[PDB]
């Protein structure tokens, strides 16, 4: 059924699974026209497809040309997501194909179910969690490759860097969600926390800085802090 | 006009004949139903007084044989049988009419209700849905499940309605996933009408038969089938004009006839609200929308 707190541990077992987030697929800026009406200008987007056990992020960049001449783009975006996820599954060897795909928004369930009718054994599941994957575009290297794309393109990233050398997939995905929740609540503050010390760098082939274990505990506490703060500033507590 | 005699009425029972019904008391001198209009299928149905559980009954067409009802005290129900001896049958019916031991099929002359509910229903198609080839009539009851229900368990006692499934490879052409799921015209017109049903009359016949089994026996799988066939038309952008006009008439008379106290269980809020207000055909069912809004405004 649905994925929730009670079955968070299933994410880190040995059954291959992928999260799919479509929030950033169809992105626009809203602006005024010369006549004073309002119009939208689409910008590049991405599908966020993530194996939570391994950290493998299949980032399919959605170039604005896919919207040209199309109507009802918010609805098309869900079907385009489903088409691209189906194509990715079909491109993988059978032993790498997921047993479950978990969608972060219930509106993806029917589009994905229909595109995957050929795979009756792959379970398509919703979740009760409010996961912060929309903030993926606040990771600078991810945003940069999306915005520079001039054509459709799949780009492969390990979203956990080398963390699995030192920590478990439950602690890694837990850290990723903490960093993304922070970035979603106050991007500037979160990025300040992550980068304030110039001596901790981001390796060319990584997304996040090269923190020691001890530094990660400090960082995590600071992110643990920010999210309560901005909660007080918003809610006045 | 044709007749279905009864051997006797040993148990108290409510007897239905099409949309009519009457109570018969234990061992009352009842010997059947006369003046049944020729040219239509009919259904004779039963609900025992002791056990209102299990409504059951028989679809039949008097042009296909001489039929009678006889209680079976072993199996505990009123059974339809065929009499092959024509002289024996005529003699029996004539004696029962002389002693006036039969009720008359009580059709009012203005009233086209039964025609309007069975316009496309043929006995030959009923017998393909209800498989029991050694009889010319067909038994249905409240509990029989459909072939699609058995896929989601005795195959011989099932209702073999045409399986409709909107999220199936049959419904969805490779590479037209969004198009075919949001506009079911391909599935309606090519798969179902051209491919399986051959014409709209057979489609409407199955739809009408599913409604009637839902209404008379409370058969849940039949209700599911009726709603699915409505939704498939309403969710298609391209439907022939004559089909829409006929669908409006069909549903009008079904809604008109449905028992008011059963609307809560026999009408699916989601399908009806989608069909009348959100679907491609939301503006094409004027008669049906008008009777639905005046009779069941709650459901909507
Ligand atoms: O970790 C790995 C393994 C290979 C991979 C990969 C493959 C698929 C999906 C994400 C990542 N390619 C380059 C990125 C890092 N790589
Ligand atoms: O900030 C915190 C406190 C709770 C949490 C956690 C655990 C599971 C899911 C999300 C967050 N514990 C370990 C990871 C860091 N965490």
């Amino acid at each position: 059924g649905a994925m929730n707190s009670s079955n968070y541990a299933e994410l880190f077992n040995n059954d291959i699974k992928l999260f799919v987030d479509d929030t950033n697929v169809y992105r626009v800026t809203v602006h005024k026209t010369f006549e004073g009406n309002v119009a939208t200008k689409a910008i590049n987007g991405c599908i966020f497809t993530l194996n939570p056990k391994t950290g493998h992020l299949f980032l399919k960049i959605i170039h604005t040309s896919v919207w040209a001449g199309q109507k009802r783009l918010s609805q098309l975006a869900k079907w385009k997501t489903a088409e691209e996820v189906s194509a990715l599954v079909r491109s993988l060897p059978k032993e790498e194909q997921p047993k479950q795909i978990i969608v972060t928004r219930k509106a993806m369930l029917d589009p994905l179910e229909v595109h995957m009718l050929d795979f009756p054994n792959i379970a398509i599941r919703p979740t009760e969690l409010r996961l912060p994957f929309s903030a993926a575009m606040s990771i600078d290297k991810l945003s940069d490759v999306v915005m520079k794309a001039t054509e459709p393109q799949m780009v492969l990233f390990n979203i956990y860097d080398d963390w699995l050398d030192r920590i478990s997939s439950y602690t890694a995905f837990s850290r990723l969600t903490l960093l993304l929740r922070a970035l979603k609540t106050n991007e500037e503050s979160a990025k300040m926390i992550l980068l304030s010390d110039p001596t901790i760098t981001i390796k060319s082939y990584h997304l996040w800085p090269s923190f020691t274990d001890e530094q990660w505990i400090t960082i995590e506490s600071q992110m643990r802090d920010l999210i309560l703060t901005e909660y007080g500033r918003k809610y006045n507590v | 006009m044709n007749t279905v005699p009864f051997t006797s009425a040993p148990i108290e029972v409510t007897i239905g004949i099409d949309q009519y019904s009457f109570n018969v008391k234990e061992n009352q001198p009842f010997h059947g139903i006369k003046d049944i209009p020729i040219g239509h299928v009919h259904v004779i149905h039963f609900q025992h007084a002791d056990n209102s559980s299990m409504r059951y009954g028989y679809w039949f067409d008097c042009r296909m044989g001489n039929f009678y009802i006889q209680y079976d005290p072993k199996d505990g129900l009123y059974k339809m049988m065929e009499e092959r001896d024509g002289a024996k049958f005529e003699n029996i019916v004539h004696n029962f009419k002389e002693r006036q031991m039969m009720v008359s099929y009580p059709k009012i002359d203005e009233d086209d209700t039964w025609y309007n509910l069975t316009e496309f229903v043929q006995m030959d198609k009923i017998r393909k849905i209800v498989r029991k080839d050694e009889n010319q009539f067909s038994y249905v009851d409240s509990s029989m499940t459909t072939v699609q229900e058995n896929e989601l368990s005795d195959p011989a006692h099932s209702l073999n309605y045409t399986v409709i499934n909107f999220k199936s490879r049959e419904a969805i052409r490779p590479g037209h996933e969004m198009e075919d799921f949001l506009d079911k015209s391909y599935y309606l017109n090519t798969v179902m009408l051209q491919g399986i049903f051959k014409n709209s009359s057979n489609y409407f016949g199955e739809l009408q038969f599913a409604f009637l089994n839902a209404m008379f026996f409370g058969n849940y799988g039949s209700s599911l089938q009726w709603h699915a066939m409505i939704e498939l038309i309403c969710s298609s952008a391209t439907v022939p004009k004559h089909m829409l006009d006929k669908l409006d008439e069909i549903l009008y008379y079904q809604i008109k006839t449905l028992p008011e106290q059963y609307s809560d269980i026999l009408l699916n809020e989601r399908v009806w609200n989608i069909c009348l207000y959100s679907s491609f055909q939301k503006n094409s069912l004027h008669n049906t929308e008008k009777i639905m809004e005046n009779k069941y405004p709650e459901l909507l």
